[PDB]
């Protein structure tokens, strides 16, 4: 469901600026956007499974 | 809320332990209040004293206990505690004085008193033990020496110090009032003391109901103020 | 923690203070929960006397039988 | 709050029905008073006394609040 | 129901107790350490909650031994019995083999006997991380060791509040090679970063462990580098 | 209302309240403000200012361009001296201001507080002196916040005064306590002696005696009686001077009342 | 039971929002504090597109919020703001409008129909403390 | 500071404009002289066309400003006073008696025209209410101005 993310992404970048075209770099701005996620900064959670 | 260490000394969410919080408020079931100062030659301790009957004698409800020829100390909270710490204090230096051949500085008294009330609550099936404590002490190249322990095996040593019930009024006002100056003078440490004590409780103070002990470099054995001297410091302060 | 509930205890808790100063009626309420202490206030006039009851004594389970 | 009869097509009022034909009947008996004497009683007697206190002499000698001066509960 | 105890597995994962020991430590006051090239820095913040309370009477860089410095985080108390501890596990070694300790050895034998409170139910584990620095052979070393018994090493590194922060601040300044007195700076700044307030001379410690030993600064140095510059 | 027979609308009629709130409406003039009571002096002063200045001349703080602020918060142990201080300053100036009754219960009173307060303070606008007070606190932060976000926030009320009366430290609640609407806190204290004097001497004032009383040795011999505790033992003494069938007041009863009273306030603390 | 009541009505909103039954020209606004531990069927593109954040201010903000919020009062006085907008307190919006709101009642309070800023530092006392003391030994 | 001058350049955003002017002003503090005064200079000019003209004396008043006091700030300061009293002739005198200060500087003298366009819009709408014929040589007695370039302003109105 997030590949319509991804297009819609894109779209919107073209949008705000103005523009028709659709060129890569917008499309690879839009994956970074969508994929998102966090881990466990804390480093003791990490370490303590060898 | 939730009381997920209410019964017992174990680990709640957001690493905050319940039982030592009661036992910090438990300190004011005694219903008193003491400050202590010290001046660049002199060490002060003031508290008051409740007596509620006629039948109660004079020379045993005193709160001030001799450690040593040149420590003394005050106590607050409960009574029965207060005792078995003072009894443990004592046992300590003696057994220090026995093995290494000269006196205990009053630092390394109050460092055995702290890891004695934390390997206290280290463990489990002992309570630890509800009293606050404050001494006071002479020694050499350092001069007057006030140092305070807490029932969490906290302790720390500092100018100006209150316990009780009225800490966070005292506190504060005796915070106003050193900002100013350094209380240079032996009698401008007593005339602090009481100054304090009448603004936080609102009242003059009859003179048989006030304890007070100082230690001067001039003699540093540990005296008790009797009741005539006290009452030439107060009407000397209080013209 | 029922409309009726509330008009009741209204109907009760205004009447408790409308009463003749002269106060020659009077009112006997014994009832066995101090539970709750929202209704009926015992404080400020709305309400005056109170009595406890004790848990059977010594004497009392004698002199009952 | 006042009881009234009223016509049933126009609802105008026609007589105020003053006469008492309120709730029904209970505790509106008068066929004794009741029965039970404190001899019946054990152990309460400060109870009793304080409720004799609390109503009895009220009901009797309201009086002597007015002329001390107080106001019984 | 899987809680209140150690003695006792989750029903899908891990222990309980030990996670909330660690949110414990994360509510402390802040510190960072620091490697260099020919030494070692360690800071740490020290607040006071008035103007009565003396600075002079107790300390949180302490030593160990000539070439060894030990800095915390966590609560307070808890912290001076395992110093002692290591105090007396390095004079045994001494006595054994008659040459200081390496730090690696003292670091795994403090692990060993801070585990040993985990086991059984009755006592609570310790709420105190530690970080050690010491000069050994030529090369500084400095290690991080938690309350459930694992140590590791860091080239630099900051625990306490926002401790997430201080890393990416570290990560972002932090580079591969400098002197003692660039560390020190670097240390000094980038604990800026928190403690609402200005940084007087007593309110910080800073400890160093150089070739030719481990020692605290006095408060002249301290000023004197936090002056005019950082 | 509606014709009988076309359905047409003749006439609109006004709309009351439902009933509790119908009751809460009471007012005492007797009572002048700051006087009437007992004596507590030490708290009179505060309370003046908050609430008069802002009717008085809302336009200085117009002129600063301010917020309107808000009456203050009152915090005590019986319970007691906050009714009666509320309704002393009513007396003074208020023509009739209209309490609300405030107790712990669970939830779904959002709706029956809003429109309840909604209309409340329309009927504040009918009379300009209306002042709103609410009683002693103690599902619930839904209504605290919905009371404080509305009432506030569409308020645009020109005269219409506000009191918020309250025992213990409750749940967290700044929101309520951020300055303009809770700025003021107060703290009631339990009964000093030479303030108790002048209360237990108005409570004796209707009652006989023949000057023998010794007052002072009363106050040296107890102390936490509150104004409530005052009246129950002028009462007491009242009724140790029905004992006996006797007709004029004398100090032992005021030393058996003591006694008595004293007693039971200690006997079921609870 | 009674969690399977909760669970349900997040379901059904899951279904309502994108369904069977598509409907056009709706929309949707949702806020919450932070959203680490919200559930995924919510979070996928198609059903709650935009994700946005709202931070705490820093000095650029702090000093936009100082300069909006007086320009509606009556200050009028020789003072500077950015005294106050330098410090290095981290600190919210809500206290920047009470701070102020503060400082002109309490200016109005001593009849003086003007700041004067010797109340600044006062209220600024005043809201900064807003701290109760840890017992000693956490620390 | 360039981000500040672009969101000038927008002309719909006069407020954020000056927050990172002033800004970059407070970063120049004492280490880089030639930058730090240009962007006073900025930042006055911000403040100028806000219409809140008289900030501008409070502003160069600062604890900061007396350190850099120089000449152009005396040129910003009248050309605030002129702004304030509406006159345009004064206006006009104003920047002859400084040409090199601010008269020919990017990103100064554009806005400043702008301005004094403005301003002379509102004087000749001004004085036209009352008349329903006039002749123009008495409007350019009323306003304090020449013939011909009113002519030329108002037949641009009237296109």
């Amino acid at each position: 469901a997030e590949v319509k993310g991804v297009c819609t992404e894109a779209g919107m970048y073209a949008l705000r600026e103005r523009r028709v075209h659709v060129t890569q770099e917008d499309f690879e701005m839009a994956v970074a956007k969508v994929m998102q996620k966090d881990s466990e900064k804390n480093m003791s959670i990490k370490k303590l499974w060898k | 809320s939730a009381g997920f260490d209410r019964h017992i000394t174990i680990f709640s969410p957001e690493g905050r332990l319940y039982q030592v919080e009661y036992a910090f408020k438990a300190i004011n079931q005694g219903g008193l209040t003491s400050v202590a100062v010290r001046g660049k030659d002199c060490a002060v301790i003031v508290t008051q004293k409740k007596v509620p009957d006629k039948l109660l004698d004079s020379s045993t409800v005193t709160h001030l206990f001799k450690i040593t020829e040149n420590i003394g100390c005050v106590m607050t909270g409960m009574t029965a505690d207060s005792r078995s710490q003072v009894q443990r204090a004592r046992y300590e230096a003696a057994n220090w004085k026995y093995k290494y051949g000269y006196e205990i500085p009053v630092d390394m008294l109050c460092k055995r008193i702290a890891d004695i009330s934390q390997v206290y609550t280290q463990n489990a099936e002992m309570r630890p033990l509800g009293c606050c404590m404050i001494l006071i002490g002479i020694d050499e190249e350092q001069g007057p020496q006030v140092y305070k322990c807490d029932p969490a095996g906290y302790y720390c040593g500092f100018k100006a110090t209150a316990a009780g019930v009225k800490q966070t009024e005292s506190t504060s006002f005796l915070e106003k009032k050193v900002k100013k100056k350094f209380d240079w003078t032996f009698e401008q440490t007593v005339e602090t003391a009481i100054t304090c004590l009448s603004t936080v409780l609102s009242i003059d103070f009859k003179p048989s109901e006030i304890e007070v002990g100082v230690v001067t470099v001039e003699n540093p054995k540990f005296r008790i103020l009797t009741e005539a001297e006290i009452d030439a410091h107060l009407v000397a302060l209080a013209e | 923690k029922d409309r009726e509930v509330q008009r009741t205890m209204l109907e009760l808790l205004n009447q408790l203070d409308g009463f003749q100063p002269n106060t020659q009626v009077k009112v006997i309420a014994a009832t066995n929960r101090v539970d709750i202490l929202d209704p009926a206030l015992l404080r400020s006039g709305r309400l005056d006397r109170k009595i406890e009851f004790p848990m059977p004594n010594e004497e009392a389970r004698a002199r009952i039988m | 709050g006042d009881l009234v009869g009223v016509n049933k097509d126009s609802y105008l009022i026609l007589e105020t029905l003053p006469t008492e034909y309120d709730s029904r009947v209970k505790a509106m008996e008068v066929d004794e008073r009741p029965t039970e004497q404190y001899s019946d009683i054990g152990g309460l007697d400060k109870q009793i006394q304080e409720l004799v206190e609390a109503i009895v002499l009220p009901m009797n000698h309201k009086e002597k609040f007015e002329n001390l001066g107080i106001q019984p509960p | 129901g899987y809680s209140f105890s150690l003695t006792t597995f989750s029903p899908s994962g891990k222990l309980v107790q030990i996670e909330y020991a660690l949110a414990a430590v994360a509510g402390g006051a802040p510190s960072v350490g620091i490697k260099a090239a020919n030494g070692v820095v360690l800071a740490t913040e020290k607040k006071q909650k008035s103007i009565l309370y003396d600075e002079r009477s107790v300390h949180k860089v302490e030593p160990i031994t000539k070439h060894i410095g030990l800095v915390y985080s966590g609560m307070g108390p808890d912290y001076r019995v395992l110093v002692h501890r290591a105090r007396k596990l390095a004079q045994q070694y001494y006595l054994v083999y008659q040459e200081p300790i390496p730090t690696a050895q003292l670091v795994q034998r403090v692990a060993s006997v801070m585990q040993e409170y985990t086991q059984s139910g009755g006592v609570r584990p310790f709420g105190v991380s530690l970080l050690i620095c010491g000069w050994n052979e030529g090369r500084p070393y400095l290690f991080q060791s938690d309350p459930s018994g694992a140590y590791f090493a860091w080239k630099a590194t900051a625990m306490g509040k926002n401790y997430v922060n201080g890393k990416t601040f570290l990560e972002k300044r932090y580079n591969e090679d400098l002197e003692l007195e660039d560390a020190i700076h670097t240390a000094i700044l980038t604990l800026k970063e928190s403690f609402e307030g200005q940084m007087t001379e007593d309110n910080i410690e800073v400890g160093i462990c150089n070739e030719a030993g481990f020692r605290r600064l006095t408060p002249t140095e301290v000023k004197d580098y936090l002056a005019a510059i950082a | 209302a509606l014709d009988m027979t076309t359905l047409t609308i003749m006439r609109y009629l006004p709309r009351e309240v439902d009933p509790l709130v119908y009751n809460m409406s009471h007012e005492d003039p007797g009572n002048v403000s700051y006087s009437e009571i007992g004596g507590l002096s030490e708290q009179i002063r505060e309370l003046r200012e908050v609430i008069e200045l802002p009717l008085t001349n809302p336009e200085l703080f117009q002129r600063v361009g301010i917020i309107p602020p808000k009456g203050c918060l009152l915090y005590g142990p019986p319970g007691t001296g906050k009714t009666l201080l509320a309704r002393a300053v009513a007396s003074q100036l208020d023509c009739n201001f209209l309490k609300v009754v405030s107790s712990s219960i669970v939830d779904k009173y959002i709706g029956e507080s809003a429109r309840l307060i909604r209309e409340m303070f329309n009927y504040a606008r009918d009379h300009q002196p209306c002042i709103i007070f609410m009683d002693e606190i103690d599902e619930i932060q839904r209504t605290l916040m919905e009371l404080l976000n509305q009432m506030d926030g569409f308020d645009t009320l020109h005269r219409v005064k506000m009191i918020m009366a309250t025992n213990r430290p409750d749940t967290l609640d700044p929101a309520l306590l951020r300055p303009g609407r809770l700025d003021r806190k107060i703290h009631i204290d339990l009964p000093n002696e030479q303030a108790r004097l002048d209360i237990l001497k108005i409570h004796a004032g209707p009652i006989t005696k023949h000057g023998e009383i010794d007052y002072e040795a009363i106050v040296k011999l107890s102390d936490g009686f509150n104004g409530a505790d005052l009246r129950n033992v002028c009462t007491e003494a009242g009724m140790f001077a029905i004992r006996a069938d006797h007709d004029f007041v004398v100090q032992e009863d005021f030393m058996k009342a003591v006694r008595k009273v004293a007693d039971s306030k200690k006997l079921e603390s609870k | 039971g009674a969690d399977r009541e909760v669970q349900r009505i997040l379901l059904e909103l899951l279904n309502q929002m994108d369904g069977f039954d598509q409907n056009v020209n709706v929309k949707v606004i949702m806020a919450t504090n932070r959203a680490d531990t919200l559930d995924p069927a919510l979070l996928r593109p198609g059903r709650l597109d935009r994700k946005i954040e709202f931070p705490l201010p820093d000095r650029r903000q702090k000093r936009l919020i100082f300069s909006t919020i007086t320009s509606k009062m009556n200050l009028s006085e020789e003072v500077d703001l950015e005294d106050y907008v330098a410090r290095p307190d981290k600190i919210s919006g809500a206290d920047i409008n009470s701070i102020c709101q503060e400082s002109g009642m309490l200016a109005v309070r001593e009849n003086r129909y003007i700041v004067l800023a010797k109340d600044f530092e006062k209220a600024y006392k005043t809201v900064i403390k807003k701290d109760e003391q840890e017992h000693e030994f956490y620390k | 500071m360039q981000s500040g001058i672009i969101h000038a350049a927008e002309e719909k955003d006069w407020k954020t404009a000056y927050s990172y002017f002033y800004e970059a002003f407070e970063g120049y503090d004492s280490i880089d002289s030639p930058k730090a005064i240009t962007s006073l200079k900025y930042m006055l000019l911000c403040k100028i066309m806000l219409n809140t003209p008289e900030d501008v004396q409070a502003l160069v008043s600062g604890k900061l400003a007396l350190r850099y006091a120089g000449r152009q700030t005396e040129a910003l300061k009248c050309v605030a006073q002129a702004s304030k009293n509406r006159s345009l002739a004064d206006f006009e005198k104003a920047l002859t008696d400084y040409r090199a200060e601010l008269r020919d500087d990017p990103i100064i003298s554009t806005h400043l025209a702008k301005l004094y366009d403005n301003l002379l819009e509102q004087n000749l709408i001004r004085v036209i209410e009352p008349f329903s014929r006039v002749q123009i040589e008495h409007i350019s007695s009323l306003i304090k101005l020449s013939k011909a370039d009113v002519e030329r302003k108002l037949s641009q109105m009237i296109l």
